[PDB]
């Protein structure tokens, strides 16, 4: 009322407003477990990993996987980031040459072989493989450049095993000094230092869980982006095999279907309110009842000011005096069966007033009046022998206040560019 | 040739329970009492794609078996390939043609599913591939050539491919008659009932009777 | 908070609509709470031969309302935010209130209107009411059988028409039309964009940034509160109208139920007789009994009559020959 | 902003000016057919048989002192519609046929 | 098209610019067709003086 002194009546205040506190988010259980497991020199084995969500935890959580070098991105928001193809390259490169893998990096295998961009996007996982690319007198599996004509540029697709001229004699197919070959084996074996020991680097160029289902309580809920507020109560509602989500008349999400279990759940967005105040006026007393408009008696102390609520008080909603009415919930009057005339209504001829019964707040059903009987007979008539003379007093309005506005003076202050 | 399309061709367009209400939405439609194109099999030419398809297929030896899509069918880009071979039914985008006259005895994309009367419709909004259909027995003749009635069209296939198509033509087997109508933005009154089934449309376009029942 | 940046229009909306609210109480206290003592008839249902078992209470029901009522009962047929609050009269009171009334009407006629209620017989009341517009009492006492056998069939008729034509009703049935129309158009209203890029809030916090998801909430702001206001006026344009008829209501129920009208065609065609209150959904349906005069007969008339030079004018008719 | 918060204000304005209206043609209907004259309508003037009335100014309005006449003290009679006499029913030019 | 996004408002007045145009025609009707029956004059013209 923006007021100290508050008049005899009823107000209304606020909303009731049952607030959830849990959160269900519901998923099918294909997360599509991308094949890493089949991945973890110049021809690629470059495997075009799509259409599914890729799972790096595993690769971060195992035992043998070392390296978790990211570029690009956050090596630990792999797990929520999302790939139209994840370029995975799985190699057996030697260590000294692993300590060049990087955006913008030289060296032999970075300048020789292929080239990365200094705005590289992608990750390196590399572990040593000595049991697996090892052998004895040396592994000639694996042949890598130590010369090339020119420096390169990234992702070019270079294969080739022609010979490099360096001198003035024209070798043309004929090898030797200074008509040097591209392929040079660096011959790994068990014995060698971890600078000269093979690693397994992949190059790997470049998903919410689901929760346990929580019903009968209104609760915050998502079901496959679909978002809202309600009680998840077990409904029968005949959905049609590709139908998921059911509606109302006014087009609002009244009916789900878990992607889980094919079960159909209505939805009731928590309950709702007006919480009007019923007192006397504060020149007689302080005492207060309130009434919830719309809400029965035995969910206001479910959804008491303990529980995320917008009111937040428990003086006059502690139990005690407690009456369901058609209007809603009243606490803090006591019903009493005398009828008296309406002193504050309510509804559904329901009024409350401010009793001795010392004085506290009752509520009762109105009366409509003195019950009378007339004694009608068919030869009888009742005749008045005397009179009175009455004076009433009726007030009528007649006319209000006379305004006029300056819209000019009214919208803008003094501004001549407000004008 | 041409013939009378009736009150046929209304789909579901969402997945969305509505339970005895009139909701009225603006889609891709046939239009109630349109001209549809009528095909015998003792050919299969190759047909624009437009907006959309509408397909209706009368038979019971199951001679259609298929449809072929693309812009330019040349092989040279993505062209689809629908195929049922009375087991399963086989999607790809292959360039390639199985026969060099089709008929029934580098993919990006692989997927693997006149008593007879069948109802598609295809579609292809922002190039997501939209497949409704609608299998039924009926006992009249070839004759009154689509039956005089309602029945509402269930999606199938939805495809995230992303494949522009402007030509398409059916495949059949070799060792019956097909109907192709095109759809066109049109506002529809559909009707749920209990069950949520579309019960009867109405065309808002169609005549002023149907214009006041839409208004 | 957004909505917090536009002040007192968020609460001057619940102001007009809680005096709306008020006022509709008031009218249906000052159309029906006319009387302050509640009359009842005594079980003897003689009235002169009239028959009142149509429209006097029915102990078989529940409810105290009358056939009449019940059938005026039957014959006529919002969760986002919005809530539809009680009437303070329940229709027991309503049906109790219209009982008291025709009771009351029946067992004393002006009196109980005028003061305490006189207890008088039917017939002589009738009379009275013949008297009152221009019939000379002797005419009721020798057609008593006759006209109770007319109002008799006059009542049973109502029944037939009321069970057969329910578009009688027509302003009942469109006042809950119209507030069921007016619902439904604010709860549609919420679906519109008003010109942004979404009509749910989440995807617009979502998938834009705040500097202008800001500009696109206070444009959905503004749809929404807009439509809300042009909701608020249409009811108070609404609520105006539906004074002015309980207005008038109040006024026929206190000029022809509680006395006897001389205005014309004020209650019913013909001369007025008395009237009966009914309740209804949301509204009152009065039966009014007048009289009408039926077969006509020429007659050669004069101004006045020369008898030894004098001039005799009549007291009271007119002078016809044959 | 400020222009739609003067219109709202314009609209109630309008319809509280139509209220009052209506409210000060009732006033002097009730001037006109009770202070200038008597009136016949029932519960129009005072509850009761209406006598006469008188206005008196107020702020913002009009105050009406309606003098009516009630009767006060009833008693019992035995009546009838008419009396037999030589063969004639005599009806009541006025009033009531009363018995003690 | 643009227009399309915003709502019912076109209706809404439509709506209530058909209610007022049938309003005046029932206001129009209540005013003068109060009779039944069309009468006429008799051809002379003296009533009274
Ligand atoms: C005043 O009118 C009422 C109604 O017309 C008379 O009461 C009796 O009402 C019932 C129906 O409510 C009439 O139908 C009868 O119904 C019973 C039960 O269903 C059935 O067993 C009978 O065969 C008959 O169909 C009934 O005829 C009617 N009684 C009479 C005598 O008409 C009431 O009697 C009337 N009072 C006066 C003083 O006229
Ligand atoms: C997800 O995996 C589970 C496998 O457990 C499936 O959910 C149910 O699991 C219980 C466990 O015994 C089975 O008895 C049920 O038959 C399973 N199905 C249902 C519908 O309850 C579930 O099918 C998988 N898929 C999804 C989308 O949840
Ligand atoms: C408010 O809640 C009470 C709960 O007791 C409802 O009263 C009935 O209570 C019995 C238990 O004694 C239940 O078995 C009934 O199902 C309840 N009735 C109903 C209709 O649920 C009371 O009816 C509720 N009031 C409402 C919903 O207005
Ligand atoms: C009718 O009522 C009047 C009003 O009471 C009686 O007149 C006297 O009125 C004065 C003041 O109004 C009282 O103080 C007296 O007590 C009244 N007299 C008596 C005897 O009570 C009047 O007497 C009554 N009876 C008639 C007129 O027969
Ligand atoms: C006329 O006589 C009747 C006789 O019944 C009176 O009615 C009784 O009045 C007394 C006194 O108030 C009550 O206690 C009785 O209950 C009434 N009888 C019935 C059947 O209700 C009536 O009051 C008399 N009227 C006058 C003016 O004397
Ligand atoms: C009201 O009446 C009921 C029923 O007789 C009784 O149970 C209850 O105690 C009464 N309450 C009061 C306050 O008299
Ligand atoms: C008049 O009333 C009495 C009861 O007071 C009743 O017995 C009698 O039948 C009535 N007269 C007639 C003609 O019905
Ligand atoms: C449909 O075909 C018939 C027969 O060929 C023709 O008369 C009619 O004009 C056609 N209508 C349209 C809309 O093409
Ligand atoms: C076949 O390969 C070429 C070259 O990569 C490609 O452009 C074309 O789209 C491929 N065809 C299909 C059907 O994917
Ligand atoms: C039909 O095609 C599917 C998928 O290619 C295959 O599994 C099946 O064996 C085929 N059936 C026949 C009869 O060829
Ligand atoms: C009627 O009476 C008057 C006065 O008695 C007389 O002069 C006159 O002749 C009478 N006859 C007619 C036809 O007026």
């Amino acid at each position: 009322l923006k007021s100290f002194t508050v008049e005899k009546g009823i107000y209304q205040t606020s909303n009731f407003r049952v607030q959830p506190t849990e959160s269900i988010v519901r998923f099918p259980n294909i997360t599509n477990l991308c094949p890493f497991d089949e991945v973890f020199v110049y021809a690629w084995n470059r495997k075009r990993i799509s259409n599914c969500v890729a799972d790096y935890s595993v690769l971060y959580n195992l035992a043998p996987f070392f390296t978790f070098k990211c570029y690009g991105v956050s090596p630990t928001k792999l797990n929520d980031l999302c790939f139209t193809n994840v370029y995975a390259d799985s190699f057996v490169i030697r260590g000294d040459e692993v300590r060049q893998i990087a955006p913008g990096q030289t060296g032999n295998i970075a300048d020789y072989n292929y080239k990365l961009p200094d705005d590289f996007t992608g990750c390196v996982i590399a572990w040593n493989s000595n049991k697996l690319d090892s052998k004895v007198s040396g592994n000639y599996n694996y042949l890598y450049r130590l010369f090339r004509k020119s420096n390169l540029k990234p992702f070019e697709r270079d294969i080739s095993t022609e010979i490099y001229q360096a001198g003035n004699k024209p070798c043309n197919g004929v090898a030797g000094f200074n008509c040097y070959f591209p392929l040079r084996s660096y011959s790994f074996r068990p014995t060698y230092g971890v600078g000269h020991q093979p690693y397994r680097v992949v190059v790997l160029s470049f998903p919410k869980k689901s929760t346990n289902l929580v019903k009968n309580k209104c609760v915050n809920f998502n079901f496959n982006g679909l978002k809202g507020t309600g009680v998840l109560t077990e409904s029968n509602k005949k959905f049609l095999p590709f139908q998921q989500f059911g509606r109302d008349i006014a087009d609002t999400t009244d009916a789900v279907r878990d992607p889980q279990t094919l079960e159909i759940l209505d939805i009731t967005p928590c309950s709702f309110g007006g919480v009007s105040v019923i007192t006397p006026g504060t020149n007689t007393s302080n005492q207060v009842a309130v009434l919830y408009q719309g809400v029965n008696c035995t969910e206001v102390p479910v959804a008491i000011h303990a529980d995320q609520l917008t009111p937040t008080w428990r003086v006059y909603s502690t139990g005690s005096n407690v009456f369901q009415t058609r209007a809603g919930c009243l606490i803090g009057a006591e019903y009493v069966n005398n009828s008296y005339e309406c002193d504050i209504p309510i509804g559904a001829g329901i009024c409350a007033s401010y009793q001795t019964q010392s004085q506290s707040i009752i509520a009762y059903t109105m009366s409509l009046g003195a019950e009378n009987s007339v004694a009608y007979s068919n030869n009888s008539i009742a005749i008045p022998t005397n009179f009175t003379i009455s004076v009433t007093t009726e007030i009528l309005p007649v006319s209000m206040t006379k305004t006029s506005v300056d819209c000019t003076m009214y919208i803008c202050g003094d501004s001549t560019e407000c004008s | 040739a041409y013939t009378n399309s009736f009150t046929r061709g209304v789909y579901y367009p969402d997945k969305v329970f509505r339970s005895s209400v009139l909701h009225s939405t603006q889609d891709l439609f046939l239009p109630f009492f349109s001209n549809v194109t009528w095909f015998h099999v003792i050919d299969n030419p190759v047909l624009p794609f437009n907006d959309g398809v509408y397909f209706a297929s009368i038979e019971k030896s199951n001679i259609i078996r298929g449809w072929i899509f693309g812009t330019t069918l040349d092989s040279k880009t993505q062209s689809l390939l629908i195929v049922n071979n009375a087991t399963n039914v086989v999607i790809k985008v292959c360039e390639f043609q199985f026969c060099n006259d089709p008929f029934l005895d580098n993919c990006t994309f692989e997927y693997v599913s006149f008593k007879n009367l069948r109802e598609f419709v295809f579609k292809n909004i922002d190039g997501y591939f939209k497949i409704y259909s609608k299998h039924t027995p009926i006992i009249v003749r070839e004759p009154e050539d689509l039956p005089q009635g309602f029945s509402a069209l269930e999606p199938l296939v939805d495809l995230p491919i992303g494949i522009n198509i402007t030509r398409f033509q059916t495949l059949l087997a070799l060792h019956a008659a097909y109907y192709v109508g095109y759809l066109q933005p049109r506002t529809f009154l559909l009707k749920y009932n209990e069950n949520g089934t579309i019960t009867d449309a109405v065309d808002c376009a169609l005549d002023p009777l149907s214009e006041t029942k839409c208004t | 908070n957004l909505l917090l940046q536009y002040g007192s229009f968020c609460t001057q909306l619940k102001r007009a609509l809680t005096g709306i609210a008020v006022e509709q109480d008031k009218n249906t206290q000052e159309v029906f709470a006319q009387v302050k003592q509640i009359y009842k008839t005594p079980p003897i249902k003689y009235f002169g031969g009239f028959n009142f078992s149509q429209i006097l209470p029915d102990p078989s029901k529940p409810s105290k309302r009358s056939f009449i009522e019940d059938l005026l009962f039957n014959k006529v047929t919002k969760f986002k935010g919005l809530t539809v609050l009680p009437p303070l009269l329940t229709d027991e009171m309503i049906a109790q209130y219209t009982s008291a009334l025709l009771a009351g009407t029946i067992t004393s006629g002006w009196t109980f209107g005028a003061g305490a209620a006189l207890q008088i017989p039917f017939a002589m009341q009738m009379a009275y009411r013949f008297n009152g517009i221009g019939v000379t009492q002797n005419v009721l006492y020798e057609n008593q059988k006759l006209i109770a056998n007319q109002f008799n069939s006059a009542i049973g008729k109502i029944q037939d028409s009321l069970s057969s034509t329910a578009s009688a009703l027509g302003k009942l049935q469109d006042v809950v039309n119209h507030n069921a129309q007016a619902l439904n158009t604010l709860v549609k209203q919420l679906s519109s964009k008003f010109g942004a890029i979404s009509s749910v809030l989440n995807d617009i916090f979502s998938r834009l940034d705040k500097v202008e998801a800001e500009v696109q909430i206070d444009r959905l702001i503004t749809g929404r509160l807009q439509s809300l206001q042009t909701y608020v006026t249409q009811q108070l344009i609404r609520a105006a109208e539906i004074r002015a008829s309980a207005n008038l209501a109040a006024t026929k129920m206190s000029e022809c139920v509680l006395g006897q009208s001389k205005r014309v065609d004020f209650c019913g065609k013909g001369y007025h007789l008395m009237s009966f209150p009914q309740s209804a959904p949301h509204g009152v349906v009065f039966l009014h009994v007048t009289y009408v005069p039926a077969q006509e007969k020429n007659f050669t008339t004069a101004p006045a009559i020369c008898h030894d030079g004098k001039a005799h004018f009549p007291r009271e008719g007119v002078f016809v020959s044959n």
